[PDB]
Parts: structure tokens; C-alpha cells; sequence
């Protein structure tokens, strides 16, 4: 999280 | 006689005048989530998964399925199928297997506006029960929040930040030492908006 | 076979004078009628405390909406049709661990009156321990069957005997009943103005 | 020629099932494959057979030469009516091994030969000696009485010949039976066929 | 019995 | 219950 | 974007009711094995995961590429489209699907599609823990069509091992796919169905 | 409210035949590893958990925002629209998703979908006992769509270990995700996949 | 024989 | 490839 946190994820990974 | 064919005519009426693209930042949305533990019904020391079975109480709100109990008999609730309204993507982060759902998906929806939906889950997530045989027992935990929605979209509040164990399972092979459910907003330095989740964190021993 | 015409064209000229109900309300509410016909005890699990059972769940209500007179309808007193084209209640094992299977067509009878008889066989896994399965005291366990989301108020669950229907129990079972009860239990909570109903499916079993 | 089969389907396609006026009679048979496994932890047996049923429905006739000679013709289980017929004593839905598709002829007789997995209730002890263990189960109309579907078996004995050679267990032998049953309570004659098999360790 | 037999059961039971 | 109790927790919880 | 309109405006052009005695359609079958992932000694069944390859061809799914902005093929789901009944006859449990199943058509009515699939089927495993390995055979073939509806072929009498899984449990010594006709006392038709045979053995 | 028929009216009038050789699709791919629940000896499978992100961009879901209540994205099923048939080549059991299939969709058109998956696939795990460990491989790649059609990428070849359960029965030495370009003499089209190789032993 | 055969039993068994 | 990489072999076996 980012990139571990799904609605985080979908937008910035 | 005449007072149930009134009931049901109003339902029906009420229901097609009701009959929503889901949350947006200009029109955010507040889901309350809340769990009640019924038993760990397995925990597997060759793979560090553990199996939960819990009701998963969630609950929302919105203007436009308030009506004045008033205009159609003094309805002030109904009973919709699941499928039928849009429902929260409320999910756990550190899964293992699909869950399993083990009851009917119904919502009830009052004249305020607030959908209340209580699945019953079975749910195997990633956990190390390594302890669980020590008088200390093992901690875990679980992670729940929406799949696609920032918390500009979906703020995730609990009403307790403890776990209902009232309906725990007195006869499993696993005693609960704690349990608790923590919201936690996080921000990261990349990105503007907030996230929000509730951690679902047990202690737990061997009977 | 003007015969087999006309009972076919009466059936269809039925059904579809009665499918043109939301459920129970509290100003209309509902009788259920539910019972249970133990088949085998498949499994008892000691290492999670699962027990899976083989039963058919009996489901019976009323409705004013399906009701007909036969004379109309070249004296048809009943019909069967999927039970997913009506309306059917939402009655749920409260303690299961697996979901439900289900082991037969899922197809209702409606009679002429308006009652409507529906008779899955499942297969459910639920919280039991087992301890004293292998003596003869036996082991007991016991689950809860009630609506999802309605309260007493519209639901009104019952039973129509105490006595589970062991009548086809497997003979040659890894399990033999020592005994199998459902009852009726009415819970009121101090917060809240509804009574809550359950049937409480009590199972006394041993090893054979 | 696919043209007339097309006009065929489409004349021919809604069947409400058999009622006490308008009676049918389904006619059973098994094809045994393979009793893949026997439990005796939970007394229960897997077995792979073939399931033959029939039927005839006079809205499924038509004449031959108003369509090219069409004498038959395959279609989806799914697009037609079909029975009923369950085992009264599984233990797991039965999974289906094939496709569902079943042969309507000119006549309106209906075949439909679905392979299928079925778990059921079996006390295999004995399976490990020469006298074999015997277990049996009930197939019948879940929701219809003797006076609706009138269930009944084929001429022919229970199928061996496709029964595979090495299998766990050999068939020492298997009938198929029906039976008819009234209650003192009820007008009805309620109708089942029963699959007894005797088996052993190969 | 009539209630363990589910043609006789769904419509007598 | 309540809160164990399904068809209150629903409503209450 | 215009070829985009071509491509919805063919596949909208374009109820077929599946092969007739007057109307027979040639199956050409072939397999990719890719593993035999388990042989139960307990059950007597295997498990393979392999590709199935299917063609066809269908007069009704012909088009000039010309009327069409020059589309040669398309890529549709298997469910828009009838597709054949190939089954194998021994299988112990439900063909698990572990691809997309998505056909492709050409403009000549050619229909193309290689689902991925695993299969657990009878199979008696003596001899696998020995050099000369055990023996199985699985017949694959129409389930309702007989010999004069769906005439069942191969392109080749060798299963195509390009992709068997080298680090598998067990290492193939043989496997083919051979089109077998028997024809029945009783009966009229010809009966084809494709024999898959493996020989294997522990690695 | 007016925010709420903003949205509504962009869903209508939006609510795609997949990619062809002329309108040829590009499809960014990368994994997040989240835990190496178990590694099958007896049968050579291994089972991962992972995220899956998708990225493409449809010219056909373009919006001016402006025209719309100055909305920039919204979210809607993965059912709802069209999505690339990425697949693993060498599973062994069907892929299990454990979240819900709900992509992001920008007023540029870019779509983004990132669902979490359990994958069984074909892994001979001999020495994850040991210091060097083991590794295992599984490509990733379009089921019917050559590189005219898919033109697939990563944006790293390093998959994303931020995630990874620090509590497996398994750590990662080494987890690359690599775009790979064949050329197969026979045929024209370039073949596009992505290969995950993963390096791991019992922690 | 025949009726081992999917497509022939379908027929004629 | 090519019967062995999917996209490939439906098109050309
Ligand atoms: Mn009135």
C-alpha cells in the first residue's frame, strides 16, 4: 500500500 | 383480511416508486462494518492458513431510498434480496480461498434510508498459528476494506473496535483470548487520497 | 387424450392466472411450518468439530394469493412447479461451517387451499463436538434453523411434531440416533419489541 | 435440409410435466463404469455409471415427410422437459461426466444418457472377503406419484459390459428393480427402482 | 413412511 | 442475540 | 475505429442446428499433453492437464474478407457459437476448464478452438514404478452424434508433447491419439471415437 | 444529486468487439505476491496468491469530463466491459478469485482492474529444503491474441513484493516478471507472454 | 457393446 | 509454440 492496498493499487501500480 | 391485502399493495407500491451508480467523491458514502465471531474452526500449521466463520454486519445509508412511512401505511421497512441493490465491495485483503457464503443475502432497507446487511462467511486467510498450543496462543490478522473505493468514495467506521463474541462456539477446538476490529486511515506520500481499513486481529488458543 | 389436452391447458391457463407477493409483512404474517427427516449421519469431525448430517428440510405456508377453486380449472387440486418461481422462506441453519448442499430438485407442491410444501434433501455441515461418540452415553449437539431477516413478527416458525422423522435413518450408518428432536425456542431481547423464533435441531448419536 | 430441421425445432418449441390425467412413463436403466471408491470411515461409495432414461411426449411428434424425412434429432436437456429422477440416498450432488443433450424421434420418445458420479449411502464391509459387501439405492420421481410418472426399468439386465476390468472392485452382480409402494394414509402409488450392487476388492 | 418417501411427503407431510 | 440473532442483528445492529 | 464497425457489422450478419446424416461435419481432434500431475493407486484414476485441439467447418460461417474492410478471422466466445460434443467416455470426475473458451473463425467457415482443461479418468497405475512404466487408454468422442453425422479425425497419430512439463512426477514413454470405427451387431452406424494412450513412468 | 445523474447518463451512453491486426490493444500486466501457500511434492504443484493488475485503453470509453459534471472516472463490474483473456499456461486447476472483479475506467479511456487470484500450477519444488531453494516458472499470456492483436508489457521486471505474508511456509529469494518475444518459424505473428519466475524456500 | 457407446445406447438401448 | 502457445495453435493447427 500503495501498491498493496487494492483501491490504492488500481489507480497508482 | 383487507388490513394484509393494504400491507402488501403498499409494499408493492413502495418498491416500484424506489425502483444507483454506487459512491462517488462528490457524493461519498459511510459504510459501518462490524463482525461477530462464531468459531475458528481449523487452523493449519502445514500452510498457515485459518478458517473463520463469522456474521459480517454491514451497514450504509441513502437519500434516495428514504420515504415517509406515512404515504404507504406505515411501512417503515422492507426485505430486498442482495442482488437486487448495490452493495459494498467490503473485502478481506489477505484471503486465501474464495469465501463462502453460508446464509441468504438479504438486505433490510428502513424508511431512513439505511440498508443493513448481515452475511454469515466462511472465510481462510493468511495466519501463523504458531503459539496456539502455548498459554500465550496465537495472534492473527486480517485486514478488511473496499476493493476499489478510497476513503474520498467510502468512509469505513466500526460502532466498537470489539469483536461480538456473545454467539462465540463454547465447544470449539479454540478459545478466544481477544478479539478485536481497529479502523485505521492511512495516507502514502505517492497519492492524495485516504485509505481506510478494519483490522480484524484474534488471539486465540487450544481449548 | 381430449383428456391429456385439456388437463395440460387447464394447468397452463392456472399458472398463469396465479403468477399475475413481497412476502411477509408484520401487518401480514406468515405461518411457517418446518420439519426435518434425518437420512445419515455422514461424518463426525474431531479434529475441527464438524458434523455433517443428510436430512430433508420440510417447508410448509400458506398464501391467499395462490389460492383457486379446482371446478374453475377442470378440478386440478394441485400443481408442482420450481421452487425458484415463488416466493420461499428464508429459513437457515444458524451454526453451519460449510454451505448448504443440496441433494435433490428443488420443485414445490401448491394445493388449491394455498399452502405450499416444499422438500429439499441437504447436506449440512455444522459446530458439534463429538466427545463420547464412542461410548454409549453417545455425544449430543444441536444447531438452530430460523429466518435470515425476519423476526416473529412476520415469520412465525413452528413445527408440527417434536419428533425428527427417523423413519429412512441409514441402517448401516457409522451413527445410530440415540435420539433427534425440534423445537420450538422464542427468544425476547430487552432492546427490542420483536420475539425471535428458532427450531433447535437436537441430535443425540454413538458409533455403531 | 438444415432448413427443414430449423423449421422442425422451431414449430416444435411450454410442457407443464405430467399430471394424473396426462400421465407418463419414464423408463429407467444403469450402465455401471466404476466403483471408483469405498469409504468405510463414512460409509459412503462412489460410482461412475451411465444413466439411461426415456420418455415419449405426443407434443413431440411431428410427421417425417412435412419435414425431408427428418426421423430424429439431438437438442440440449436444457431446451426440453425432463424428469425428475433422483437418488434418494446420496450423499453429495452428483456430478455430472457429459454433456446433457438428449435425441427426440418422430414418434415423440425422448433418450437422454447423461454420465454421472454419484456418492451414496454404503456400508462396504465384507468388500475385503469372497462373499463381497451388497449395497443398494433408491432412484425415483422426487416430487411426482405413480399416478403422474410411472417409473419403470428396461428389458435388459443391468449393463456390465463397459464396466472397467481394472477397477479396484469387480462386480460380482447388479440388478435393476422397481417397486411399488402404498400407504394406508394416501391414494397413491408411489414407485421406486433400485440398483442393488454386490462388489468386492478385485 | 409416507414422510420419508418425498412424492408422498411434499404433498401429505 | 441481539446481535447473534440474525433477523435482530439486522435491524438493531 | 472503422474497422471496429466491420468486425460488428460481420459478426451480427452472421440458428445453425448442428450435422445431420444429409449434413455431416468432420471433427478434427488433437491433443497437447502438458502434465500427468497424478496417478492414484488407491481409486485407480489419473489426472492430465492438457490442451484439446478442435476444428471445424461450417459453409454457414463463410464471408468475403473484401465485403468486410479485409477481416480474415475473429475471435468469438465458445458459447455464440455450436460447438461439437467431444467427451471422453472413462472420465471419474467433471472436466475442470482451466482457459477461456474462445473460439476463432475464418473467413472459409473454419472454426478453430483449444480449450485447456484437466481430467481425471480410469487408469489402473501398475507397472508406473518399474522401467516398463504403466499403460493407459481414455476413448474420446461425440456423445450423441454417431459416424454418420460427426465423422471424428486426426491430424497426426502423435500426441504433442512440445510442452509436457519436464519436471513432472512422471516422464511419458509414449503417447498417441489413434481414430478407432467399430460397428455393432445391432446397429448401422459407424461409432469413431479417438483412443488417447499413454505409457509413463516415475521420473 | 447532480453528481448522481452525471454519472448515470455517462454509464448509458457509453454501455467493444475485442482488438483486431488494425485496432491492436496494449495490455500492461504486473503481479503483487502475496504468499506461497503450499508446495506440492507428491504431484509437483505449487499454489500462489497474488494480485493481478491489468491495464488497457479503449479509444471507445473516452469521455470529455466537462460534458459530464467534470467527473474523471468511475468504477463498474468487470462484467460490464470488455476485459483481455490473460491466462497462466501451465495451471493445473482453475484460477480462484478471491476479490471482487470491479475495474477503474478513466476519461481517457484507460481501464485498470486488479483482482486477487489462487493459482495452482506446475512446480517441481525439489530443494526448497535447502539454501539455493527452489524455482518455479508460469507464463502469463493472451489465449487467443497474437502480438498483432496484444501487444502485452510489464512496467518492471520486478514483481511487487510490498505484500508478501512475512509468515509463509515460504520466503522469496528472487520473484521477476519478464515480457518475452517469439517468432515460431511456421507463421508470421509475433508471440507475446509474460513469464513469472519465482525463486523461494522453506523460511 | 452398444450401450457402452454414448451415441449408440442413445439410440437403441 | 506453435501448437503449444495457445494464440498460436488455434490458428494454425
Ligand atoms: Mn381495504
Amino acid at each position: 500500500g500503495c501498491c498493496s492496498t487494492p483501491p490504492c493499487a488500481v489507480l497508482y501500480c | 383480511d383487507d388490513d394484509k391485502l393494504h400491507s402488501q399493495a403498499n409494499l408493492m407500491r413502495l418498491k416500484s416508486d424506489l425502483f444507483y451508480p454506487g459512491p462517488t467523491k462528490d457524493d461519498p458514502l459511510t459504510v459501518t462494518l462490524g463482525f461477530t465471531l462464531q468459531d475458528i474452526v481449523k487452523a493449519d500449521s502445514s500452510t498457515n492458513e485459518v478458517d473463520l466463520v463469522y456474521y459480517e454486519q454491514q451497514r450504509w445509508k441513502l437519500n434516495s431510498l428514504m420515504w415517509d412511512p406515512n404515504e404507504y401505511g406505515n411501512i417503515t421497512d422492507f426485505r430486498t434480496s442482495a442482488a437486487d441493490i448495490w452493495t459494498p465491495d467490503i473485502t478481506a485483503y489477505s484471503s486465501t480461498r474464495p469465501v463462502q457464503v453460508l446464509s441468504p443475502q438479504i438486505a433490510v432497507v428502513t424508511h431512513d434510508g439505511s440498508v443493513m446487511f448481515i452475511p454469515a462467511q466462511r472465510l481462510s486467510f493468511m495466519c501463523d498459528p504458531t503459539g496456539v498450543d502455548s498459554e500465550e496462543g496465537a495472534t492473527c490478522a486480517v485486514k478488511f476494506g473496499s476493493w476499489v473505493y478510497s476513503g474520498f468514495e467510502i468512509d469505513l467506521k466500526t460502532d466498537t473496535d470489539q469483536v461480538d463474541l456473545s454467539s462465540y462456539y463454547a465447544s470449539s477446538k479454540y478459545e478466544i483470548l481477544s478479539a478485536t476490529q481497529t479502523r485505521q486511515v492511512q495516507h502514502y506520500s505517492c497519492c492524495p487520497e485516504p485509505y481506510i481499513d478494519v483490522n480484524l486481529v484474534v488471539k486465540f488458543r487450544e481449548r
